[PDB]
């Protein structure tokens, strides 16, 4: 129930979940998920619970061109994790934090069940 | 780069009949005029090298019965400034081919407001070469 | 900036003094006066005479191709007018109009008329339908009348130069002009127009060396050009490209830019002097006649740089010579087959260099154009310059992600992220480079393969393409080789092991790396992997696919083109053309793959 | 010395019937100098004015020209009217001289509307390309209102930029590149390949080393990595220079507590 | 005399103008930036004003007053559209009114082949005949001929 708890928490305010638990640690690197400076700019924090995982998107869409709409966020896996939902940020306007999340259950007692590479696509 | 915050043309009798207020950030004539009086006032019938007020700079040509003066930014190079003071002030002068007194100005009052137009026009110098000027102009 | 551009001699013949020169648009026809007396027409693209005629044995000053009128009019110094039908070169009729030399011939071709100016001092006016009346004869003369154009913009207007050096542009209702402009400090020799309906300006020509530039709207000479190096014989407009021609009384070609109106280049054949001149109205061939001779050239690109995103957005930028300002179309609507679509607008872009390749990143995303020599490639949302440099050749590192190049001398650097990958450091005698999955140097009438990381001779095959396009996971590879072309297997396996053991044949390369798997003997408009299926474009302009064993013809096109592209969700493909119309004819890719899949006995 | 109410009255009198040029220039002077020292400005004013100064116009008179051009350039900010001016505008711009030309475009500046603009074009775009600079370079300062007012639609002529890229005046080729930095001051890299731009390329009317230092520094500034390769380029260069500010412009800048380099700056230092 | 030539852009009237004044018209706009221009006609001294008529500033192209005193009122003969009714009528009226003091001549101009409707039915629609009143004249013309121009000016050039 690490600081990472207080995440487990910080996300919990939001109530479409499908598990979660308590957050046991976080991520040790969060993730640019839009390379540097992009025409939206992603950076990424991935979050433990003993029972779900939670990636929560930290983020400025970008351009000022854009403001995204009707967001999303897919994932795929390989190397399991059960995947409950994909998370959309309803609106996203420029140079702005909003959240999108995605959201898995994580098996635990298996041979390859936690660690995994997920394939994102922003819709 | 727009240097002339404003530009003043003054009495030794530490007045000012001409200024054209490049830029103004404090209001008013007025306001202009208060200033003029601690600053030219002190300064009166007395130049420098350099001169500084607080991060802006103080440029300008004087004569004996006359003051001129150009204000920019003390933060930026002396040499071109000067280069440009003087500019002005020969241009002028050898258009002239005087010094200007009091005189001067009533001996000719539109050369002035002419002459304020050219170089500079609100805040930066447009034009110059001031023997070109001088030939450049005179119509 | 270069001459990396595309000048062509594209005909010659040697001859005499071709004074005059004359276009036959419906069908690239030329007609051509000579100074012998004698006048031929020509088929220049097989250098073919497609008939001659000698209408005089005197030097023939003026001629025209009157394509509506289906006839060709021809006119010489026996101060008589006859004319063929040039649907045989069967000669319809002759009276004499002009009495003395006969210099120009303008037409208005909207309205049904052969305009001429002669040294009589007159410009007569004669109507056709009326069986050549003489109309009107207009006049305000002062000398010969040594040329006449039409203001074909305003056909209805025109202008006239005399060598007393002044110009009349007349008004019906002025059969004199409407004024005399006093142009030249010599004469002036010639007029002309300013393609563009926009603008205008003209271009009249002298041999005192200096140019001058009218704006009629205003009434101004615009501006007085000098520079030159002989007796500009003649000066005209690019009417592709911005530039100037430059003529000289010597047969000197210097060009200045009608943009730089920098000296971009001067040409020899010193074929002396030019005598006449003749465009291309598409703008892009031009004859002029030299004493030595004539040479006809051509000169130019075949398309914008253009890239599409999936999503459906073809970027393209320019127009055709438009600023880069101007790229964009997701679209939003849908509509049949063979009708026409709608655009969106909103430009982004106004570059400076001017480019010829676009070329997408894989994943559409990083384009990296190249114009005026160097590399811009951007950042294209962003609308950022992605990156820059100087090339000579290019491969993007498939992968997308990183590039190669090949420096303008020739040995290779490449650079990933911009460092140079100097694992693979051949630096071999090439002709071009090739990237893809599979590394390409194409040298010594050979292709050559390499590596990715360190070069090696995978195979040389036999001799030089000109072009590759490789399947969607490289895998089946498609080389475009003039008429022939071959699809190949890749076979990794041997390779590794060959390279474990090393030991190796790389003169060949090694033989034991691909498989050749048959060959189409071919001829490619455009042409396109559908993954590995090679659908394609022939120049015969069906639009054909190899499939199965079989080429088949999905369709058709006008005469050939490019491809649009095929948004596969869709399964259309969006046809393009170069003149921003879209067409789109659905397939449906899975039936492809339907047929790849269940030869391949997946049947199920 | 004089007073403006009566002026106010008078100075109609030239747009009266009378004709002396002398008189009314003289009177024009006056205004301006109330105007100098300070005055209240406005609009009905301004209208009676606007009638006033119109009907003027069969001058020939050169210097007559000058006169109005300054008067309408005090218009701007609190200006009235265009279209009269457009006929008017017209013909300072075929007008022979180039002088006439300058004036009009600097009243227009603060004031003007998006529309016309279309058509104006076409004019900087001549007044892009002349020789004779100056006029060039009056119009480059208007643009700057113009950027006050927008100017982005002025961004769209990068591509004019370039063709007068080509530059060999002196202050001229100073001029260029203050617009141009801002230009792509919104924007590192290209930037980065104007260095390169420039780097073929040594400067005509100097003022332009100095802009480019402050520049070309500033984003190296924040650690446009490599000193060492360009910057030293510069450097040397600068260093050599009897553009002494140049070569001082560089050394200021370096203020490094450990001497980055010490040593060096110790001769240009001797110098100094 | 302040005489003012009246008309649109896009007229031609500068057409004519130039065609009398300088002997060379220009375009078939009239003004934008105005006409001024001075003409002496049988040596007596003459201001055109040349408006390119052009809404908001004909809105306003009352816009001045002074020393006004004739009116050459183009209007395109030809024109078949923009002539009559309220355009017209208020047009005249207000003009009249306002400077009554001052002879309105009317121009019609590209008279061609004329292309109205007939020139009695417009004249008297202009009430040509509500005369009793400043002298007048209608006059014909197609501008490349200028049909009825030298007279304007000389009938006028009458006192």
């Amino acid at each position: 129930a690490t600081r990472q708890e207080i995440f487990q928490e910080q996300l919990a305010a939001v109530p479409e979940f499908q598990g979660l638990g308590p957050l046991f640690k976080s991520s040790p690197e969060p993730v640019a998920l839009t390379e540097s400076e992009t025409e939206y700019v992603i950076r990424c924090t991935k979050h433990t619970f003993s029972d779900h995982l939670v990636f929560q998107f930290d983020c400025t869409n970008t351009l000022n061109d854009q403001t995204l709409e009707n967001v999303t966020v897919q994932m795929e896996p390989t190397e399991a994790y059960e995947v409950l939902s994909y998370v959309p940020a309803r609106s996203l306007p420029y140079n702005q934090p909003g959240t999108c999340y995605t959201l898995v259950a994580l098996p635990t007692e298996d041979p390859t069940a936690v660690a995994c590479t997920f394939s994102c696509v922003m819709k | 780069l727009y240097t002339v915050k404003a530009i003043l043309i003054l009495d030794n009798d530490g007045d000012r009949l001409f200024a054209k207020y490049y830029d103004d950030t404090y209001p008013s004539v007025k306001e202009q005029k208060a200033f003029e009086k601690n600053i030219f006032n002190k300064t009166h019938r007395t130049d420098s090298e350099i001169a500084l007020l607080e991060g802006l700079t103080v440029v300008y040509k004087s004569s004996i019965d006359l003051y001129f003066y150009v204000i920019g930014s003390s933060y930026e190079n002396e040499l071109m400034l000067m280069a440009v003071l003087n500019c002005l002030f020969d241009s002028l002068s050898q258009m002239l081919r005087k010094n200007v007194e009091k005189r001067a100005l009533l001996e000719n009052m539109e050369g002035l407001f002419l002459a304020v137009d050219e170089i500079v026009d609100g805040g930066v110098i447009l034009e110059s070469d001031p023997q070109q000027v001088v030939h450049r102009v005179a119509l | 900036m270069p001459l990396r551009l595309d000048i062509k001699r594209k005909l010659t013949a040697r001859s005499d003094r071709v004074k005059s020169v004359d276009l036959h648009p419906t069908e690239p026809w030329m007609l051509a006066s000579l100074y012998n007396g004698s006048v031929c027409v020509w088929n220049h693209e097989t250098q073919t005479l497609v008939k001659t005629f000698e209408v005089c044995d005197l030097p023939v000053r003026a001629a025209k191709f009157v394509a509506r009128k289906n006839w060709v009019v021809t006119g010489a110094d026996d101060m008589q007018i006859r004319v063929f039908n040039y649907n045989t070169l069967e000669r319809v009729h002759m009276f004499e109009a002009h009495s003395d030399y006969i210099r120009c011939i303008a037409v208005h071709p909207t309205q049904p008329f052969i305009l001429t100016s002669s040294d009589d001092m007159l410009i007569k006016l004669w109507d056709w339908d009326k069986k050549w009346s003489c109309s009107q004869v207009f006049e305000g003369h002062t000398h010969y009348v040594m040329q006449i154009v039409i203001n074909p913009k305003d056909n209805n207007q025109f202008a006239s130069a005399s060598l007393d050096r002044t110009i009349k542009v007349w008004q019906l209702g002025s059969s004199s002009p409407n004024f005399t402009l006093e142009g030249h400090e010599k004469g002036v020799n010639c007029i002309d127009y300013y393609s563009g309906g926009d603008k205008p300006y003209l271009i009249s020509g002298a041999d005192d060396r200096l140019v001058k530039i009218w704006d009629y709207q205003n009434k101004t000479c615009v501006q007085t050009l000098e520079g030159h190096a002989q007796n500009v014989s003649c000066a005209s407009f690019h009417p592709e490209l911005p530039i100037i021609i430059t003529g000289s009384e010597d047969g000197t070609v210097r060009i200045w830019h009608s943009s730089t109106y920098r000296l971009e280049s001067t040409l020899n054949y010193g074929m002396e002097r030019v005598w006449c001149v003749a465009s291309l109205r598409g703008s892009n061939n031009v004859a002029l006649g030299y004493d030595e001779g004539s040479i006809i050239v051509k000169l130019g690109r075949e398309e914008p740089a253009m890239s599409m995103d999936a999503n459906g957005k073809i970027i393209w930028a320019k127009h055709s010579e438009v600023q880069q300002a101007n790229l964009k179309a997701m679209g939003d609507t849908e509509i049949k087959d063979g009708e026409r679509l709608p655009l969106a607008v909103k430009d982004m872009g106004s570059c400076e260099i001017y480019p010829q390749t676009i070329q997408h990143n894989p994943n559409g995303r990083f384009v990296v154009v190249c114009g005026d020599g160097e590399y811009i490639i951007y950042t294209a949302m962003a609308l950022r310059n992605k990156s820059f440099g100087s090339a000579q050749e290019f491969a993007w590192a498939h992968d997308s992600s990183e590039y190669a190049i090949r420096e303008s001398n020739s040995i290779v650097k490449i650079f990933k992220n911009f460092k140079e990958k100097k694992s693979f450091k051949p630096d071999f005698g090439a002709e071009s480079i090739y990237g893809g999955f599979l590394l390409g140097v194409r040298s010594v009438n050979g292709l050559a393969f390499y590596d990715w990381e360190n070069t090696e001779l995978i195979r040389r095959i036999e001799i030089q393409p000109k072009h590759i396009f490789w399947s969607d996971s490289g895998e089946l590879v498609c080389i475009a080789t003039e008429e022939s072309f071959f699809i190949l297997k890749y076979l990794s396996e041997k390779v590794l092991a060959a390279q474990e053991t090393h030991e190796g044949v790389t003169e060949d390369g090694i033989e034991d790396a691909f498989e050749v798997l048959g060959e189409i003997q071919e001829i490619v408009k455009t042409g396109l992997w559908v993954g590995d299926c090679f659908i394609y474009t022939s120049s015969v302009n069906r639009l054909n696919y190899y499939v199965g064993g079989e080429i088949v013809t999905i369709a058709h096109l006008d005469r050939t083109m490019y491809l649009l592209g095929y948004i596969p969700k869709d399964n259309r493909l969006y046809l393009g053309d170069k003149e921003l119309n879209i067409v789109s004819y659905s397939l449906l890719v899975s039936v492809l793959e339907y047929q790849t899949a269940v030869m391949r006995r997946d049947f199920s | 010395h004089l007073e403006k109410s009566a002026v106010l009255q008078e100075a109609r009198v030239f747009n009266e019937t009378p004709i002396n040029p002398r008189k009314c220039a003289h009177i024009l002077t006056k205004i301006l100098y109330l105007i100098n020292q300070g005055e209240h400005l406005g609009t009905t004013e301004a209208t009676e004015a606007f009638f006033a100064m119109t009907k003027l116009f069969q001058s020939n008179d050169p210097t007559l020209r000058r006169m109005c051009y300054l008067t309408i350039k005090e218009m701007s900010c609190i200006a009235e009217d265009v279209i009269i001016v457009t006929s008017s505008l017209t013909k300072d711009m075929t007008g022979k001289e180039d002088n006439y030309r300058g004036p009009a475009v600097r009243a227009l500046c603060q004031i003007t509307d998006s529309t016309m603009l279309q058509a104006v074009e076409r004019y900087m775009k001549q007044a892009i390309v002349d020789k004779v600079p100056s006029v060039s370079s009056s119009a480059l300062v208007s643009s700057l209102h113009l950027l006050k007012c927008s100017f982005d639609v002025v961004k769209r002529w990068v591509n004019e930029a370039q063709e007068a890229a080509s530059s060999d005046n002196i202050m001229v080729q100073y001029h260029a590149l203050g617009l141009l930095y801002h230009v792509r001051k919104n924007d590192r890299l290209a930037v980065s390949k104007m260095i390169s731009k420039f780097t073929r390329h040594g400067l005509k009317s100097p003022f332009a080393y100095c802009m480019m230092i402050r520049v070309a520094s500033k984003q190296l500034e924040e650690e446009d990595g490599s000193r060492d390769s360009p910057l030293f380029d510069f450097i040397e260069s600068c260093l050599r220079n009897k553009h002494e500010m140049v070569v001082y412009e560089a050394a200021s800048a370096i203020v490094n507590l450990p001497g980055c380099s010490a040593k060096e700056l110790a001769p240009a230092v001797s110098v100094l | 005399m302040r005489i003012l030539m009246v008309g649109l852009d896009g007229a031609g009237k500068t057409t004519v103008l130039y065609k009398l004044k300088l002997g060379e018209v220009i375009t078939t706009i009239p003004t934008i930036g105005f006409n001024v221009e001075t003409v002496q006609y049988k040596n007596i001294s003459f201001t055109v004003w040349d408006v390119g008529g052009q809404d908001r500033i004909r809105s306003l192209w009352r816009h001045y007053y002074r020393n006004t005193e004739g009116v050459i009122f183009v209007v395109d003969s030809n024109d078949r559209s923009r002539i009559g009714e309220a355009r017209e009528v208020m047009q005249r009226m207000l003009n009249e009114d306002e400077l009554r003091n001052a002879a309105w001549l009317v121009f019609a101009n590209k008279q061609d082949l004329p292309e109205a409707m007939s020139a009695a039915e417009i004249t008297e629609k202009l009430g040509l005949h509500s005369i009793r009143n400043r002298p007048w004249f209608i006059q014909a013309t197609c501008a490349t001929s200028g049909e009825g121009l030298y007279e304007g000016l000389e009938w006028l050039s009458n006192s």
